[PDB]
């Protein structure tokens, strides 16, 4: 019980970014999120539905252009990206909202 | 017939070294040079380790430079570890293109 | 590319019917056996 | 790309020179100075329309004209007067510019630094004429002693002197000439100014270490944005400290007296941002040794380029630059007071060491000490 | 024009107006400075 | 010879209240902006 | 718990940039008459007396 007891406990929110560069890398991969609900909350589905609208998309989705989600439908048509997918990470006491996308090094800032 | 001077001449070029904001910056008396075009390429021969070096210690230079802060006194560029890895590399390319304008006159 | 140093990786194909089976989706997309 | 506002627009993109642009982390304050001085331009301009909405460029109007802009004008004073202290600041601005490329190595960017160049000695000319217009006795006078002074020329000179001035004198003649060319030279300094920052995003801005930042490069927008507005509070504030605390007070000129062509300021001296020059000229007994010598002082600039001798581009790793380099600044304030100062025995000899002092800095001390400071580093 | 008419759009329009119905506020926050209505300066 | 000046006088009393409450504003707006480049932390690590 | 000053004014005015702008229009509005008023009347105060609204009596109406 003191074992469980120790779980559950909050873990501060902090909103900070990590920049690790390596030209050496022929990608670039970003995470991007914006902290979220514990596993059971009502906002916790229409998150979800939400996300499902953005969508995720990849090099060889047969859609592509048309695509009925922009971000899908810019990255496939204008080049944009690689691969790129939204989550919803549900913890306890914490979530990680956002997407995550791969682009060549001149195109990180367009998809973001 | 330096013998007196040269020893005097090397306590003079500690000094201007622990003097100069590079050994308080941490990035080495190469990092500091002027970036023309035949440093430029004499850069680009750098190996990844030594390459990659002089990015890091510029990067955390113009960190500090940024936030006005020096560094740790222990953590400091001491003079008697004067790694001039650049020279290497940057004298040939003068070097070669001294040869090049040499060549060039008739 | 996923490094393969240790005894982990197996890989080896051979199934019932489908054998060597490749897919492509426009949601989806892969490489069986 | 489809919906990216800034690319779809070609004319829209152009402006993301000021938001997406690759900027340099470290930096010290001083860079502040090149956007504060496009606030000054912009804010000349503006007060210079609004001046010129109720000023006339004749002899028997002009002092009356600024004299009704600001008496019966509605805030018409303030504008009169933020005008003038106004480009004090754009001057005060000018010259920490040149400073920061002094110091720095930006003036390592030779395309840069002679449009700079150009860009300075435009506003001189614009600043000579605009202090003229209202035609108080200061004005007056000064532009005769300057405009004569170029009667040195030997062949031509003293034909050309009266072309400038459009008759034997200063009189209506070259009055409206002034108000003409102080009015479009702005104008054209504008499209300069924009020529330099073209050049300028090249090649990104130096720093303070000295060394290339593409390892370390932030967004304009975020960060430099709200630096340069920042920058743009505390100018205006020394603006309207000037302008509202002591209006005349960085104004020397007290002659606020109607030009009468016989009467003389014993005291006849370019406001504090020419007074350099001045002091530099009169240390030179012959008339035409001293009008070369003036234009050597600030024409001495695009030589720097040429002159600099070590390999760190960044002065900030290199003591005793740093130590001459101040002495000059120094040593320009020396000359700053000789400029206002009685042509006599105790100023003269002053002076005229000031000016080799300043050549010499300039010319021979600093290129040495370049290559000392280099020889102690092995180099 | 027919094509930007859609039976879908009116959740933008109702947003558009909040935003757009705080922006004409402010205009009129900014024209009565200027305007200095004596009635406008009563309110 | 200042008449505009005496009613200047007042303005920039007022002035001088604005611009310190400006002044301060105005730093710490630059100090949030800015205060995500002084925050970052830089490290290199190779596998050497 | 209630949401400090800030947060209340956060979330009832500064969510949406719609409220924030009418906010400032409005705070505009607002700030420039108590300043002008509290300024002036402090300019006033350091000059009593030497002003012409001082003055008036003087010669007026008898
Ligand atoms: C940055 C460039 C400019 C500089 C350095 C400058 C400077 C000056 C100066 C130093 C004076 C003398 C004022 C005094 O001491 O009484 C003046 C006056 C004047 N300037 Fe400018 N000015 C500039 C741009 C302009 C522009 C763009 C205009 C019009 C579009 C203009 C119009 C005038 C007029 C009409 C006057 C005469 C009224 C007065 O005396 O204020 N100026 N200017
Ligand atoms: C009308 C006057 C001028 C305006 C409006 C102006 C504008 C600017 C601006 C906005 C920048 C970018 C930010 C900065 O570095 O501060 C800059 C940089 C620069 N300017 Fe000026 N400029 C003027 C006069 C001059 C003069 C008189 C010189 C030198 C002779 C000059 C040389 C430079 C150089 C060399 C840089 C690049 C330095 C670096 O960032 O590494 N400019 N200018």
């Amino acid at each position: 019980d003191e074992d469980a007891v120790p779980t559950l406990s909050p873990c501060r929110f902090t909103g900070s970014q990590i920049c690790h560069r390596e030209d050496g890398l022929p990608l670039a991969h970003v995470a991007i999120a914006v902290e979220g609900p514990g596993w059971a909350h009502p906002d916790n589905v229409a998150l979800q539905v939400a996300n499902a609208i953005i969508g995720h998309y990849d090099c060889t989705y047969g859609g592509g252009a048309h695509l009925s989600s922009p971000l899908a439908s810019i990255a496939a048509t204008n080049k944009l990206c690689q691969s790129f997918q939204t989550f919803n990470i549900c913890y306890a006491d914490t979530g990680l909202l956002g997407a995550h996308f791969v682009c060549d090094h001149m195109s990180i800032d367009d998809m973001m | 017939a330096v013998s007196a001077s040269s020893r005097w001449l090397e306590g003079i070029r500690k000094w201007y070294y622990n003097a100069a904001g590079f050994n308080k910056l941490g990035l080495m008396r190469d990092d500091t040079i002027h970036e023309n075009d035949d440093v430029k390429e004499a850069i680009r021969r750098l190996p990844e380790n030594l390459y990659d070096d002089r990015v890091f210690r510029i990067k955390r230079a113009l960190d500090l430079s940024m936030r006005q802060q020096i560094l740790p006194k222990e953590q400091w560029t001491k003079y008697e570890e004067d790694k001039s890895y650049l020279e290497p590399y940057l004298k040939e390319v003068i070097r070669e293109r001294k040869e090049r304008e040499e060549w060039a006159k008739k | 590319k996923r490094s393969v140093l240790c005894r982990e990786s197996l890989r080896g194909q051979a199934a019932g019917r489908p054998l060597v089976a490749s897919v492509s989706l426009n949601v989806p997309a892969s490489v069986r056996y | 790309m489809t919906n990216i506002r800034k690319s779809h627009p070609l004319m829209k993109i152009v402006n993301n020179a000021f938001i997406d642009l690759p900027a340099p982390s470290n930096i010290s304050s001083w860079w502040n100075f090149g956007s504060l001085l496009g606030i000054c331009l912009i804010l000349q301009i503006l007060t210079g329309l609004f001046l010129a909405m109720h000023y006339t460029s004749d002899t028997t109007t002009a002092f009356s004209s600024v004299t009704h802009i600001c008496r019966d004008v509605n805030y018409g004073w303030i504008i009169r007067y933020m005008h003038a202290n106004g480009a004090s600041m754009f001057f005060i601005c000018l010259y920490m510019h040149v400073g920061r490329g002094l110091y720095y190595g930006s003036y390592t960017f030779l395309e840069t630094w002679n449009i700079g160049v150009i860009l300075l000695l435009t506003v001189m000319a614009t600043a000579f004429m605009g202090y003229v217009l209202p035609w108080g006795q200061m004005s007056f006078w000064g532009a005769t002693v300057i405009t004569n002074l170029l009667s040195a020329i030997p062949y031509i000179g003293t034909n050309l002197v009266e072309w400038i001035w459009g008759g034997f004198s200063v009189d209506k003649a070259t009055l409206t000439r002034f108000f003409a060319f102080h009015f479009i030279l702005p104008f054209i300094i504008m499209a300069i100014a924009m020529v330099h920052l073209l050049f300028l995003h090249e090649t990104g801005s130096n720093n303070p270490t000295g060394i290339s930042s593409d390892v370390d490069k932030i967004p304009f927008h975020p960060y430099y944005t709200i630096k340069d507005i920042l920058g743009a509070l505390l100018l205006i504030l020394a603006l309207m400290l000037l302008v509202l605390f002591a209006p005349d007070l960085l104004g020397d000129p007290d002659n606020y007296t109607p030009a009468n062509p016989l009467n003389t300021p014993p005291h006849i001296k370019p406001e504090w941002y020419f007074l350099f020059a001045y002091a530099i000229l009169r240390s030179i007994p012959n008339k035409l040794g001293g009008v070369l010598a003036l234009a050597f002082s600030i024409l001495i600039l695009a030589l720097i380029p040429l002159l600099h001798t070590s390999k760190q581009r960044s002065m900030m790793f290199r003591p005793l630059s740093q130590c001459l380099f101040w002495a000059l600044v120094a040593d320009l304030l020396t000359l700053t007071w000789i400029g206002g100062q009685p042509v006599e025995h105790p100023y003269i000899t002053i002076g005229q060491l000031a000016s080799v002092l300043y050549f010499l800095l300039i010319l021979v001390l600093m290129p040495t000490a370049g290559t000392i400071e280099n020889k102690l580093l092995k180099w | 024009l027919t094509r930007f008419l859609g039976p879908r759009y009116r959740q933008l329009a109702r947003n558009w107006v909040p935003t757009a119905s705080l922006w004409g506020a402010v205009g009129a926050v900014g024209l009565v400075w200027a305007t200095d209505w004596r009635l406008i300066l009563d309110w | 010879a200042e008449p505009e000046h005496d009613h200047r006088k007042r303005m920039g009393l007022k002035m001088l209240l604005m611009m310190g409450l400006l002044l301060p504003l105005v730093y710490a707006m630059k100090r949030h902006k800015w205060s995500v480049l002084k925050s970052r932390k830089l490290a290199y690590r190779p596998p050497k | 718990v209630a949401p400090t000053l800030t947060a209340r004014l956060y979330s009832l005015l500064f969510r949406r940039t719609s409220t924030f702008a009418l906010t400032i229009v409005v705070g505009a509005l607002f700030f420039e008459r108590a300043f002008d008023q509290g300024a002036d009347a402090i300019y006033e105060h350091i000059n009593e007396g030497k002003l012409w609204k001082h003055i008036k009596h003087k010669y007026e109406n008898k």
